Order: structure tokens, then sequence, then C-alpha cells
């Protein structure tokens, strides 16, 4: 996870090199307005951050591994809140 | 059947708690914008209107009076 | 009640595990529980505040960091998406 | 062994020996064809990749408040 | 206007914000205005921080109409984030410029 | 069965199988201790909550009764005529 | 007699009573350690009265007296923003140092805490001088007392590592100082009013770069040039190494604020991505060795390195956020560094007698509150949010991603790598099965004043981590003045 | 130009006479009764070293001056490499080749870059209060020589900065710079 | 069934009391006593950033556009 | 980028009710598998094509046994060869 | 297999009036399909 963090944390850093700052009034109030690839540089990086919380075929392997905590933990945390972050 | 004293760790968050909200309160401006008894004192001592900016003149204009001294005596002609 | 759906499960989180031995494990149990089913109902409310009635709700309380250009503040808002999840 | 008592450890020998070639292996190195390629490698070509990327590319953009019509190239 | 409070009694520049006409000699004059310098670059940039502030409420009150009702705070905060940057006085101190070159 | 657990050490969160004889005591005087700080944050949730919408007053919206934005817009609403 | 000199002063007089109250009382050596701590605690107390009346907002350099009695080499104090809060952790650190080593000196008690005592006079001056030959005066006066301080109270190895780190510093200061003599040739004084004022030329700017940029880089320290610091923190008294890690490797970090930024600003940004280069290799070389580094307190002592070469990139990025960062960061550093080197070389040494890492495993079992303050360290290490760790390198990377993207994805990446090497160690130490069968002893848990050092550490790093604002707001206006360069439409106003 | 192989012969003869020197001592020194010819036998391979590096390196530099056609520091370096590089080929030993060439040739180029005193620093024959005095309150300077020094952009925008920064875009990408309106009234 | 919470804090034993080295008194009263002090002493400090003194101006200087509305206008 | 209005009137009915025709069809077939015929599937898993097929799968595609070698135990040397060269 | 089989667009893009320029921010940011080239 904290692989995706790092293209996450990237990704704000583009958010606030280009933006000023990141918060979501401001981004999705100027996001028709600025360069295509500024976005197509913001969007992959959270991407792979959503990537690695979500276990995509990338970043994939922590989650089948995450299942040496209690059942509940799975159920709760490896299985219907977090992986939806 | 032991029993377990709250302890001294209770006290202290609860009491930090209470404090940071009682010190709160009691620091606020109130609703007119007339700074409290105390919120002057910290002004009165904490004045220095222009001392940095006279005490820091003096020093800089005498130095560098002093770095052309030795400016003068160091290029001086054999 | 936006403000009271943060904090509650971060105190029955604290007096659990940092006074474990002050409630004991029933004890635990009783205020984890507690705090997050008081959590969950004013969640359901706040899902007809906001979701039904269409009022995103903005709560802003303290800046976080400040320099020049970014302002992050622990500000919270409410919206659709946020109640639905 | 220290100046304040400590605790009865079962110092393994074999893990004291270890720890303490770990110390002193920097008496030992020497200059083979190995020992050069690897210490050339991370001192030298790495660095200097870098350097190379960072001289090249330096100025090369700015994001700040970037349109539509409007390109990140700066140079 | 909002009137001008205590506090923004003693910090105000006297001085213009430039180097032009300041003897480097005279430590005051040159402290002053590298004040005025970097009090313009921060008082330029706070605008854009209450633009952005008005834009939020902007963009909440209007919804999916954001797109249609914020655009005069929209453009406004955009050629402040084009602008303002506090750069420090350090280059303007070193390096004279002139418009008719 | 529990397995066994050296008596000597000492963790906050209880340990091996902590329950004090006390624990319903304690567990009400923490709770009460939850209770207030909520309050103290609904207080505040309630101060500084920000709409720019106002609820109709026939819909099920049981923030009205207790924050101040809107208790001050009704208020002022119910002047009429 | 200025606030300034007062807290050059008390260390001076605990000094003094500490070696004379032998002649008014055999005293107990317990006299001495509350002697110095008190001492310790009083200067604390002067630089907190000083931070109250201190103003966020002034060009001018605050509590300074007037001496008019100029002379060769005088000693001018004064204080703003950016050296304000190294005072502040300097006075917070040195008393967590003395408790820190209560009961493990055991022997020449009178000479540790005399050394402690002169080393915070020094290291306080260095942040106070108004001139930069008076920087460089105080930045060497350390060794001596460095030098003895390992060597009367350091582990086996402490007779190479006190000479590896006297003759380290000494050489690349003696580059140093041969780039403030030709200062001090060109402007007559190093007095700083006047030498900022300056304006030297491009090619001088570029030799007064590398001969300052030598011992910055030996001091930082930077990869390669870094052996001194694995040597001399880890044979160093725990008191010592606190004071290494969290204020000496500072001193550097501070002093790129005042020699090259306001007087080598183009040769800085003509040379940034030589700084950047050997910035990145340094986050990725030793991130990579201290996972494979098999002594506890080098492993910490290594981190360091790591976390020093985020904020060495911070400096010289141009940018307000990566100076507010590289400052916010390297305080950050000097509590969880600090804390860490407790839980290392106090903690554990005290009770095992070693630091090889092969020796532990389990030890959350039996010594619960230890494992809790050291996840907390070893979050913070990593970058955790809600630590000041996390709000510094988010600041220092950004502005080194700005400044040269390449360098910042680069040195982004030690986001991964810190956290692996600190949730690495912190699992083989506290998890990792149960306790180890080496121990035939069990061990006790933190005693009072071991959570106490600790409790406070992680207690500083937390609520500046919620709320950096109280340090922020205090770099605003002064980080400003280092900045160098000029917008299009603000440039020139008429 | 030069004659390189002249040069290197003056260069040889003049470091290895030293050479000689150096070996006669040792022959006068030695114990032994070895009589007046191991000067050349026992110790003539001191005396041809010397001549060698000597060679090597007034060879390389006059070699180096003629390859580069210039006279500056770099060639005294240059010369001090392969006058290193001679020194430990009679040790065979790699790193004693890299090494010597590398303390010769850092140490030899220094020396020509600042130009040390040994043989006499260059006087300036001016006022030298004058010229401390330009250096000392040259504190403002056109902004011209700074940008040709540190260039356009890098946070470094001089008024003016947009209208150039479109016309080196249109050069090198052929693209038009016009930013869109962010207000759709505009 | 439960245990009855157990452990020695600071390492005391149930028998005695937790010995005092001498560095208490000053660390509990002197530095973290001052360090409250200087706490209460924050809250009541005026506020001096550069920001907030340039909000007051940036606030005016937008009140003459049509972004802000002026309290008191004329 | 609306597509939802296609989704209800221009998709054909066939691929519309797919999904439900082969999940009531391969569930038979894997009911049928076992308890019924139990052995079509053993002479699947002990050819040489269905072992290399079933553990492939069971190893979960390889994606951890290159990244546990040729990634996680790459860094492991290069410190190595940084602190021991 | 599918890029040789797959089913083309059986619906022609909606158009809605006036592009929706004004909704959408403006002739400077992306407008819907308005009496545009066939597709
Ligand atoms: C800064 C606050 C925190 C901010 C956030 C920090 C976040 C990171 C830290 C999180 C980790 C916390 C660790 C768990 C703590 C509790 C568990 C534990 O270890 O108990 C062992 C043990 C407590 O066991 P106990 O049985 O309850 O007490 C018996 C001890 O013998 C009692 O020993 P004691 O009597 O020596 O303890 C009192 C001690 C207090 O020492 C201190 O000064 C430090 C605390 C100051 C807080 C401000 O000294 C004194 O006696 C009083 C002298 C000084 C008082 C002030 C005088 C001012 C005079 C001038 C005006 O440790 C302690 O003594 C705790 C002392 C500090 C407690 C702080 C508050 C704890 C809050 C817990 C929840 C934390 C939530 C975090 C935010 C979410
Ligand atoms: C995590 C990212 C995930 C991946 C997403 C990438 C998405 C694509 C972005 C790629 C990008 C963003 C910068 C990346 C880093 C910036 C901040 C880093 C991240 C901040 C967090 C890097 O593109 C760079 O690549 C360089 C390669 O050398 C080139 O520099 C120079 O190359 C040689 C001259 O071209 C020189 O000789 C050499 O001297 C230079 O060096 C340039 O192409 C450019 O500077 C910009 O790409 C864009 O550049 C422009 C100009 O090209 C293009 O526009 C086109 O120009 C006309 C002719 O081109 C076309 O006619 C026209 O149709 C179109 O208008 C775009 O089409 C696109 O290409
Ligand atoms: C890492 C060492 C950096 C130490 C900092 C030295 C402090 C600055 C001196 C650098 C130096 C020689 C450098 C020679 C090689 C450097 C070391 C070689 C490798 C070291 C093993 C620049 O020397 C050049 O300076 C240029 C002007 O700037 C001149 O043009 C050149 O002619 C001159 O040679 C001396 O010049 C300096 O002297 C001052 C008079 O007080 C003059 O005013 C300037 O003349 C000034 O510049
Ligand atoms: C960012 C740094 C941290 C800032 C926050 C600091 C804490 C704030 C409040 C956190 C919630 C309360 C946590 C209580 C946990 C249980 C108490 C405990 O430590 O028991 C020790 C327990 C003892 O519990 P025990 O009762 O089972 O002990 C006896 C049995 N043995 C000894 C065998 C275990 O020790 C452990 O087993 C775990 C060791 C590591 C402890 C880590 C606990 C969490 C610490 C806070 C995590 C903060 C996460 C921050 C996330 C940042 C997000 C960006
Ligand atoms: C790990 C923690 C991480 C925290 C991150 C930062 C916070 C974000 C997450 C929490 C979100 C909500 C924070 C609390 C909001 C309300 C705080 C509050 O209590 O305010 C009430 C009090 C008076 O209100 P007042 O400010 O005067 O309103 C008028 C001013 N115009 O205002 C006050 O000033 C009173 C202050 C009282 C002390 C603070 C209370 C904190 C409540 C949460 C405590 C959590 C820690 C618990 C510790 C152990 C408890 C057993
Ligand atoms: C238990 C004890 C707890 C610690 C109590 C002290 C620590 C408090 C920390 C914060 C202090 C806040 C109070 C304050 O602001 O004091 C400021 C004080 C006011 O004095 P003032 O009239 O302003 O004179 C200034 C002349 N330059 O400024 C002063 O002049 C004080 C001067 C103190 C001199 C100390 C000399 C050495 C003492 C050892
Ligand atoms: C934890 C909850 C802390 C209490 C939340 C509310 C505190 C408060 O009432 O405000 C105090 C002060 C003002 O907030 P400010 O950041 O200046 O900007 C807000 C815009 N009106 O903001 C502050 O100074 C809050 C300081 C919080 C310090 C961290 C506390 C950590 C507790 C653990
Ligand atoms: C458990 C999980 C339950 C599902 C979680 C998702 C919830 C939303 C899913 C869809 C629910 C649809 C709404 C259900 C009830 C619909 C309804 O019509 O209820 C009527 C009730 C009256 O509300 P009111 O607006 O005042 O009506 C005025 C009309 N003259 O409207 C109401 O608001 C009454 C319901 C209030 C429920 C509060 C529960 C607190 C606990
Ligand atoms: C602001 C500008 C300040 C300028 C300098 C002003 C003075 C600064 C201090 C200089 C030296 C002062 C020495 C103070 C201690 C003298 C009193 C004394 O006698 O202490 C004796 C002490 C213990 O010895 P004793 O108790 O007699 O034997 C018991 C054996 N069971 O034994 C000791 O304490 C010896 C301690 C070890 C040696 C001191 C640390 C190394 C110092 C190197 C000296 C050379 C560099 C000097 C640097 C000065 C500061 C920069
Ligand atoms: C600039 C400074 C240049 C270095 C000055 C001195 C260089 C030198 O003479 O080093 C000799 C050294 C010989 O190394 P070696 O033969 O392998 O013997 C090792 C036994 N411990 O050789 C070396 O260690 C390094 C050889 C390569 C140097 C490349 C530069």
């Amino acid at each position: 996870n904290r692989v995706g963090d790092c293209f996450l944390t990237v990704g704000m850093f583009a958010i606030l090199w280009s933006l000023g700052n990141l918060d979501y009034a401001t981004v999705f109030s100027l996001a028709p307005y600025i360069n295509s690839n500024v976005v197509i540089i913001i969007g992959i990086c959270l991407l792979i951050g959503a990537m690695a919380k979500s276990s995509q075929v990338g970043l994939h392997v922590w989650l089948p591994m995450a299942m040496e905590g209690p059942t509940p933990v799975s159920a709760l945390i490896h299985a219907a809140t977090m992986v939806t972050a | 059947n032991v029993e377990e004293p709250l302890g001294a760790a209770f006290y202290i968050a609860v009491g930090g708690i209470a404090s940071s909200f009682v010190i709160y309160n009691i620091s606020r401006p109130g609703p007119n914008g007339e700074p409290s008894s105390l919120h002057k004192w910290f002004s009165k001592i904490s004045d220095y209107k222009d001392e940095w900016e006279t005490r820091n003149t003096l020093m800089a204009a005498a130095l560098e009076q002093a770095a052309h001294d030795k400016h003068l005596l160091l290029t001086a002609e054999r | 009640m936006y403000l009271s759906i943060i904090i509650l499960p971060l105190l029955g989180s604290v007096v659990s595990g940092f006074f474990g031995r002050k409630v004991g494990v029933s004890g635990a149990q009783l205020i984890t529980c507690s705090s997050v089913i008081i959590t969950t109902i004013l969640s359901i409310i706040a899902f007809f505040e906001v979701g039904f009635n269409n009022i995103p709700v903005t709560i802003n309380i303290f800046r976080w960091i400040d320099s020049e250009w970014f302002i992050i503040n622990w500000g919270f808002q409410y919206d659709s998406l946020t109640v639905s999840m | 062994m220290a100046g304040l008592q400590h605790y009865k450890i079962a110092m393994d020998p074999a893990l004291v020996r270890l720890g303490s070639m770990i110390s002193n292996r920097y008496k030992y190195f020497r200059w083979t064809k190995r020992t050069a390629l690897v210490s050339f490698m991370y001192v030298v070509v790495v660095p200097s990749t870098i350097g190379y990327l960072a001289y090249k590319t330096d100025g090369l953009w700015d994001l700040r408040a970037k349109r539509r019509g409007d390109l990140i190239s700066e140079r | 206007p909002t009137p001008e409070s205590e506090a923004f009694l003693a910090k105000k520049p006297q001085v213009p914000p430039t180097f032009d006409g300041v003897d480097y000699e005279d430590n005051k004059r040159l402290k002053q205005a590298q004040d005025a310098i970097i009090r313009e670059q921060w008082v330029q940039v706070m605008m854009g921080r209450l633009v952005r502030e008005e834009l939020s409420k902007c963009y909440y009150r209007e919804g999916v109409n954001h797109l249609e009702k914020c655009g005069k705070l929209r453009e406004r905060y955009l050629q402040l984030l084009a602008n303002a940057k506090v750069k420090g006085y350090l280059f303007e101190q070193q390096n004279y410029w002139s418009k008719e070159n | 069965p529990k397995i066994p657990y050296p008596k000597h050490v000492w963790s906050p969160a209880g340990g091996w199988y902590a329950q004090p004889a006390n624990w319903k005591q304690n567990t009400a005087i923490f709770g009460l201790v939850i209770f207030g700080i909520t309050a103290m944050v609904w207080k505040y949730s309630a101060e500084h909550e920000v709409r720019h919408k106002m609820p109709e007053p026939d819909r099920f919206y049981p923030s009205r009764y207790w924050v101040k934005q809107i208790k001050d817009y009704e208020r002022a609403q119910k002047e009429k005529q | 007699m200025s606030l300034l000199y007062v807290l050059l002063i008390i260390p001076i007089i605990g000094i003094f009573l500490i070696s004379t109250i032998d002649s008014f009382y055999f005293f107990n050596v317990s006299y001495y350690k509350k002697i110095a701590l008190i001492t310790t605690i009083l200067n604390l107390i002067v630089s907190l009265i000083i931070y109250i009346l201190f103003d966020f907002s002034n060009n001018q350099f605050q509590f300074i007296q007037e001496n008019l009695d100029l002379s060769f080499y005088d000693i001018y104090l004064g204080v703003d923003g950016v050296s304000i809060y190294f005072v502040l952790l300097t006075t917070i650190i040195m008393p967590i140092a003395l408790v820190s080593n209560w009961n493990s000196i055991t022997n020449n008690i009178k000479s540790y805490l005399i050394i402690m005592l002169l080393l915070e006079t020094l290291l306080l001056a260095v942040f106070l001088v108004l001139d930069v030959l008076l920087f460089y005066i105080f930045f060497e006066s350390i060794l001596p007392p460095l030098f003895i301080l390992i060597g009367l109270f350091g582990s086996s190895n402490k007779v190479r590592a006190s000479f590896y780190i006297f003759l380290y510093t000494l050489l690349g200061s003696l580059f140093l100082l041969l780039s403030i003599l030709t200062m001090s040739s060109i402007v007559g004084t190093t007095y700083f009013d006047v030498l900022l004022k300056s304006s030297f030329e491009y090619t001088t700017q570029l030799f007064l770069f590398f001969g300052i940029f030598i011992a910055f880089a030996v001091k930082t320290p930077v990869w390669g040039l870094n052996s001194w610091l694995l040597r001399a923190h880890v044979e160093s008294p725990l008191g010592g190494s606190i004071v290494l890690a969290a204020i000496v490797l500072k001193l550097s970090l501070y002093g790129v604020f005042r020699l090259i930024l306001p007087i080598l600003p183009q040769a800085s940004l003509n040379l940034t991505y030589i700084v950047y280069a050997i910035g990145a290799i340094t986050v990725l070389y030793a991130s990579f060795s201290t996972l494979r580094t098999v002594d506890v307190k080098e492993l910490i002592a290594y981190s360091s390195v790591a976390h020093a070469a985020i904020y060495l990139m911070g400096v010289f990025s141009n940018t307000i956020q990566g100076l507010e960062g590289a400052i916010l960061l390297g305080l950050a550093h000097g509590f969880v560094s600090s804390g860490l080197f407790i839980c290392a070389g106090g903690i554990l040494y005290d009770r095992t007698g070693t630091r090889l890492i092969y020796f532990f495993r389990g030890l959350t079992q039996i010594m619960p509150l230890f494992s809790l303050f050291f996840f907390i360290l070893c979050l913070g290490n990593a970058g955790t949010p809600l630590t000041l760790n996390f709000v510094g390198e988010f600041m220092s990377l950004y502005g080194t991603l700005e400044r040269l993207p390449i360098a910042g994805m680069l040195a982004s990446t030690s986001i991964i790598f810190s956290a692996a090497y600190s949730i690495y160690m912190y699992n083989r130490i506290a998890f990792g099965g149960s306790v180890s069968l080496y121990f035939i002893d069990c061990f006790r848990d933190l005693t009072k004043r071991e959570f106490f050092i600790l409790f406070t550490l992680v207690s500083f790093t937390v609520i500046l981590g919620i709320y950096p604002s109280f340090v922020l707001d205090g770099l605003h206006y002064n980080i400003s003045s280092v900045v160098y360069g000029i917008e299009p439409n603000a440039s020139y106003l008429t | 130009p030069k004659d390189a192989v002249h040069l290197g012969l003056k260069g040889a003869a003049v470091v290895g006479g030293i050479g000689l020197l150096f070996a006669a001592v040792r022959t006068s020194l030695a114990r032994k009764n070895v009589g007046p010819w191991a000067i050349f036998t026992r110790n003539g391979k001191l005396a041809a070293t010397f001549a060698a590096v000597g060679g090597a390196y007034d060879f390389t530099r006059a070699a180096a001056a003629n390859l580069r056609e210039k006279e500056d520091w770099v060639n005294n370096g240059i010369g001090g490499l392969f006058a290193g590089a001679t020194m430990g080929l009679t040790t065979g030993r790699i790193p004693r080749v890299l090494g010597f060439a590398a303390l010769t040739g850092v140490v030899l180029a220094t020396a020509e870059y600042a130009g040390s005193g040994l043989r006499g620093v260059f006087k300036r024959d001016v006022d030298e209060y004058e010229r401390k005095e330009f250096l000392r309150k040259n504190r403002r300077r056109p902004i011209e020589e700074t940008l040709a020094e540190i260039g356009e952009g890098r946070g470094i925008k001089p008024p003016g900065y947009y209208e150039r920064r479109a016309q080196r875009l249109k050069e090198k990408y052929g693209v038009d710079i016009n930013p869109v309106c962010a207000d759709p009234d505009q | 069934q439960y245990d009855p919470p157990t452990g020695w804090l600071w390492g005391v034993r149930p028998g005695e009391k937790y010995q005092n080295e001498g560095w208490e008194g000053p660390f509990f009263y002197g530095f973290w006593g001052s360090l409250i002090v200087f706490a209460i002493a924050y809250a009541y400090k005026p506020d001096t950033s550069i920001q907030t003194w340039a909000l007051e101006e940036a606030r005016r200087r937008l009140e003459a556009e049509g972004i802000l509305e002026d309290p008191n206008p004329t | 980028h609306e597509i939802m209005i296609d989704t209800e009137f221009a998709v054909p009915v066939l691929f519309k009710l797919l999904p439900f025709i082969f999940t009531i069809s391969f569930s038979v077939i894997a009911l049928t598998l076992s308890e019924l015929l139990s052995e079509l599937v053993i002479y699947f898993k002990f050819s040489r094509f269905g072992y290399n097929i079933f553990g492939f799968f069971n190893q979960r595609f390889l994606i951890e046994f290159f990244y546990n070698k040729y990634i996680t135990n790459l860094i492991l040397n290069l410190g190595g060869q940084i602190t021991k060269i | 297999v599918v890029k040789l089989t797959y089913p083309d667009r059986v619906s022609y893009p909606r158009e809605f009036e006036g592009g929706l320029e004004r909704e959408l921010g403006g002739a400077g940011a992306v407008r819907a399909f308005l009496c545009l080239d066939d597709e």
C-alpha cells in the first residue's frame, strides 16, 4: 500500500503545483479548464494509489495475504470498507 | 475480586480537556473587539516599536565604517 | 451530529485501548459497540438530511497546514457520496 | 560486561562472531575486477546519470495554472 | 471598506515597494524597501486565499450549476494563481531593470 | 483453556484476561466522559455547520431543532404578512 | 544583559556550581545531576520567555544588545524566525538528553555533565551569532568536547569513532573557512546585516559555493561522506547521540539559510542539479543500506542520513514550501530520532548489553509500553501523518519536485523505503514470534523515567503534527527573505 | 605550436638530472663497498624513473596543447595524469597507476589554475583599494548580466517572460499560445 | 471467566512504592510545568504573523472590486 | 460520456439475460462435476496440461514469485552490496 | 476476435440544444454534440 501512497503523494503534488491547493471545491471548479496533459499526469497518479488500496492486478498481493488476521477484520477491513477506498 | 483504580492518567486527560475548554473560553476577545485585561499586558511588554530598528541601524553603520578603516589600512601603498 | 460521527469511534477506541485495564474486557466491548452504533444511527439520519433533501454540509474546524498558497484545514464536508459510503 | 549491569543473555558465540566480522570487514577490502566495477557503478555512473537527467530537464516544465491550449513544456 | 485596525498601523510600509532611490548604505531605508517587497507579495497572495475561499462557498451553493454560475470567481482566482507568488526581495535588490529599454 | 501469562507485565489495554471487579463502575464513568465530549462536539457542530440551502418545513430534517443557522432562518422566516 | 546572552550564561554558571559545590559540602553524585538538569531547565524557561516576546513579521534581528565597543572578534547575538526554532529545539532536547543518561554513566559524572552543559552554550551560540566568522567559530568549537565525550563515555570502538568525527568535520570545515575568509576580504566584514547586502560575482559565487558545500556535505552527512556518523552516532554515549543527531546535524541546515541562500543565489540555482543528484543518491543508497544494517543504533543512525537528504533537497528548492518543510523536517527528525535512540541505545542496550538485532524478538509480550512508543516513533520515522515528520516530508518533497521533477520523484520513493526499513526493524524487535529465547532473565518494561522521556518526545511530534502552524507562523516572513526570483508582473512596481 | 619531442627531452633531462643527484646520494650513503659505478647499476633505475616521469609530463602537456590549440591549466593536469601514470607503472599495480595519476594530475592542475606563488604571484599594479571598493559596493547590477549567467525561468521570470515564452514555443513546437477564458460570459 | 488486572507499573512490585532518582522534581515541575505555563501565555500572545496582516489588506483590496461586500461602504 | 440511455434500450435482450443463462447453466455442470461424475476433474488434474494449469492458477499467476525474487530480494541484495562493497 | 466481431453503434449520438456551452463552462471548456461532424 505504501507504494500506492507514493504515487498518490506525487499526485497531490501535481494538484498543488497546478492549482495552488488541493481542496475539492477548487480542483473540480478548475478541472474543465486545465491542460489535458496535466489531468493525465494527475489522473494516472491517483489511479495507481487507487490501484494499491483496491488490489488491482499490479499491486494486489496484500489482500489475500491479509487474511492472516481475525475473521471480522477480514470481513470489515479487507472485504467491505477499506478495499473500497 | 481485586479492584482496579482509575489512576492518574484518567485525571490528567480529563483535567487537560477541562483545562483546555476553560482556558480557551476565558482567553477569547469577547463579543466586542476590545482585548482582555491580560491581552493588553502581553502587548505592552512586547512593544519594540522601533527599538530593534534603531539598535540594528547603528550596529550596521558602525561595522560598515569599521570594515572601511581596515580596508584603508590593509590596502595602503607600500 | 456531523462532527459527532467523527469523534465517537475515536473516543471509543481511546478508552478501550488506553484504559482496557480500567473498563475491562466487557467495558471495552460496551463502549466500542455503543460508540459505533450511536455513530451508525446518526449516519442514517445524515443520509436523509444530506442525500434526500440535497443539503451538502460544510464543517471547517481549524487550519492544518498553511504555507502561502496551501491552506489545508481540518475541514469536513458532507455530500451525497460521503453519506452513501 | 558494560559499565551498568544488564540482564543475563545467552550470548551466542556464532552470532557474536558474525557481528565482529561485520565491524572488522573494512580492513579486508581489496581492489579486484568485481570490487572496482561495483564501486564504479554506484559512485560514478548512476549518480552521473541522475545528474545528466537533472541537468538536461532543469526548467523543462512548469505546472502552475496551466490551461487548455497552453503546454507544460517551458523551454 | 474595512477600517484599518490598530494592528494594521504598526506594520504598514511607509515606503513604496521598490529599490529605486534607496541608498544601500542607509540601513533603515533598505530594510523598509525589503519589507515593502515582501508584504506586497504576501498581500497579493492572500487575495487568492480569499478568492479561493469565496469560490468554495460558490461551488457548494451552486452544486451542478457551478460550471455556469461561479465563472467570475473562477477566473479571478486563475489570474491570481498566474501572477501571485512570494518571490522575495533579493533578485530586485541585486538587479535593476528599466521599462525604457 | 487459558494460556499462561506473566503476572509481572503491566499493559494499559489490560493484558491477558483483565476484568476488574469494578468494571461496571469504571465503564460508567468513562461513558460519562465520552458523553460530555460528544456534547461538547455536538454544540460545536451545531454552531459552525454551514449550509447554503434550507430544508423545507414538512421534510424530516431533525437538525433544525439544534443548529443555529437553520433556527435563525426559521425564526426570521416566521414573520409573514 | 540581553535575554540571548542569558541563554549562553546559565549553562556556564551550572558548570561553575558543578565544579565548586564539593568545596561547600564527599558530595553526592545526585547533586551534580540535579544542578545540571535545573540549569538546562532554566535555559529552556528563558527560551520560552523569548518566544513569547518574539515577533513573527520583523526583518530586524530581535533581542540584540548594542556593543559599540568594536574589536577584531566581537560576539553579536540576534534572533529571527529561521533561528528561533533551532534555539527552541536545542533547549527542549538537552534536558531530555540529561535524563536519558541519569543512570547509565556511573563514572566521571562531573566530566559528563560539564561537557554536556558546555555543548549547550556552544550549540546555542551557533544559532544566535550575527556574523559568518562567528558562525564558524562555534560550529567548530564543539569538536573537542565532542571528541572527549566519546572517548570518556563511548562504547568499545570509541577511539576510531572519536577520530572519525573530529577529522571529517575539521577537514570539511577548513574548506568552509577558506570560503568564509574570501567573503570577509571582499566585503571587509562578516556581519549578517551588511554581508547579505553585498553582491558577489558569478564565478566568485561558484568557488565560494564549492568551499561551503564541501563542509555542509560532510555534516549533512551526504552518502559517501557519512562514515563518521555511522561510527560516532553509534559509539557515542546516549546523551551524546541525542545531541549529535537532533542538534549537530541541524547546524549545516541552518548554515545553508545564512551562508549560501542570501549570498550565493546564482551559484545555488546553477548547481541545484548537482545538489539534487547527491541528494537523490543519498536517499536511495542510505535507504537500501539501512535495510541490511544489523546494529539497532546504526540502523537508527542510518535513518538520519536518509531524512537529512530530504531536507537538504528542500533548502535548495528556492520555494516557500520546500524551505518551511526543511526546517519542519529538521525539527521533526530531532524529536523522533531522539526517541529512537532512547529506545535502542537506552532501553534495549541497558537491558541486554548488546545492539545486534539478531538477539531481539517478541518484546511486545513483556514490554507493551516500550512497543507502544517504539511503534509511534517507527511510524514517525516512516513519515506517517499526524506526525510533524509527514508535514515536513510532504512540504520538502513538494519543493524538490517543483524545482526539479526528476529528483522529486526519486526523493519521493523514500516514502516506500523509510516505511520499509522502519517497520521491518519494528517487527524484528517488537513482533515476529514470542520473546527471544536468548534472554535468560525476563525484562522489565519502561521505567517511569523511560516512559516520560518518550511520552515527551512523542507528544511534541504529534501536537506539532496536528497543528504545525505553531512553527510555520514564525517562519513565513523570514523564509520569504531567502527566496531568489521575480514574477513577470509583480517585479518592479512603479 | 610547440615541439612535443624536443620539450619532452628537456622535461626528461631536467627532472632526470635530480634523480641522478638522488642516485649519487644513495651510492654515497651505501654501507657496503660498491664502488663508484653503482650510480647506474643499483640506483640507475631511480635516475631512469625520474627521467621518465619528467619526459612523460612535458611531452603530453605540449602534446595536449597542440591537440587543444590552447594554453591553460587543463594541460598541466593532463601532463600530470601521464606523469602520475608513469610512476605507477614502475610499481606494477593498477591502483597505483590510477591513484598516483590522479594525485599528480590534480595537484599539478590546481597549481596552474591558482598559480602558486612559488615563482611569484602576478602583480596587479593597480590601485588595490579601488578594486576592493568596487567589489564592496557593486550591490546592484543590470538584470541582463544575471540573465546571461542564470538564464530564464526556474523561477526567474523577468517582466516580459510570457511574450517571449510564446515565441519560443511557436518556434520549437509550432503551437500558438492562447489560454482559454474561464468565464462563460467572457 | 476473566483474570483480575495484574502487572507492575514502572516495575514496582506490589509490596513497595516507586523510588525517586531525583530527576522527577525538576522534570515534572520545571520542564513540563513551564511548558504548560508557556502554553497559557501563548493563548494571550498577540498575532503577528504576516498572513493575517495580509488578509486584512487583501480584504479591502478585494472589496474595491465586486468580489466582496463592504460592511461599511463609502 | 453518457451511455446509460443506450443501456436500457439499445442493448439486445439476449445479452441482457446472457449472464443469467451462464449463471444458471454453469452451476449445473459444477454441481454435476461433483457427487454425480466426480472423476472428470481428477482426470484433467493428473494430465500434464491440467497439472500445469492447476498450479499456475493456484500459485496466483506467479505475480508473487517474480515479485519476491526479482523485486524484493533485488533491493535486499542492493542493500547488501552497498553495505559490504 | 472481438475486434473483428463487435457491433456497430446502434444509435446516433444525442444532440443537446445550444451544445450546453454555457452550462458546461462557456467556450473555454468542452461542450456536447451540437450539429457537429457525423460519427
Ligand atoms: C507521473 C506521470 C504519468 C505519465 C503521464 C504523462 C502524460 C503526458 C505528459 C508528457 C509531458 C508532461 C511533463 C511530464 C513531467 C512534468 C511534471 C512531472 C509530474 C509532476 C507530478 C513531457 O513531455 C516532454 O518530453 C520531452 C522528451 O524529450 C520533450 O522535451 C523536449 O523534446 C524535444 C522537443 O520536442 C527537444 O528537442 C528537447 O530538447 C526537449 O527535451 C517534450 O516533448 C516535453 O517537454 C508533456 O508532453 C506534451 O508535450 C508537448 C510538447 O511536445 C506536446 O504538445 C504538442 O507539441 C507539438 C509538437 O511536439 C505538437 O505538434 C502538438 O500537437 C502538441 O501541442 C504534447 O503532445 C505532449 O507530448
Ligand atoms: C501518528 C502517531 C500516533 C498518533 C496517535 C497516538 C495514539 C492516538 C490514539 C490511538 C487509538 C488508541 C490506540 C490504543 C491501542 C491499544 C493500546 C496499546 O497500545 O496496547 C499495547 C499492546 C498491549 O495490549 P495488551 O493488553 O494485549 O498487552 C498484553 C498482551 N501482550 C503484551 C502480549 C500484547 O501492545 C501490542 O500488542 C501492540 C504493540 C503496538 C501498539 C500500537 C498501538 C496503536 C498505537 C497508536 C496507533 C496510532 C495510529 C495512527 C495512524 C496514523 C494515521 C495517518
Ligand atoms: C488523535 C486526535 C486527532 C485530532 C485531529 C484534529 C481534529 C480532527 C478530528 C476531530 C474533529 C472534531 C474536533 C473537535 C471539534 C470540537 C472541539 C471542541 O470541543 O470545541 C468546543 C470548545 C468550545 O467551542 P468554541 O470553539 O468556543 O465555539 C465558539 C467559537 N467561535 O472549543 C474548545 O476550544 C474546547 C477544546 C477542548 C479540548 C479539545 C477537545 C477535543 C475533543 C476530542 C478529544 C480526542 C482526544 C481524547 C483524549 C482522551 C479522552 C479520554
Ligand atoms: C562562550 C565562549 C566560551 C569560551 C570558553 C569559556 C570556558 C569554557 C570551558 C573551558 C574549559 C572549562 C573547564 C570547566 C571544568 C573545570 C573545573 C574542574 O576541575 O572540573 C573537573 C572535572 C572532574 O574532575 P575531578 O572532579 O576533579 O576528578 C574526580 C575524579 N573522580 O573534569 C572536567 O570537567 C574536564 C571535562 C573534560 C574537558 C572539557 C571538554 C573538552 C574541552 C576541550 C578543551 C579545549 C577546547 C576548549 C573549548 C572551550 C569551549 C569552546
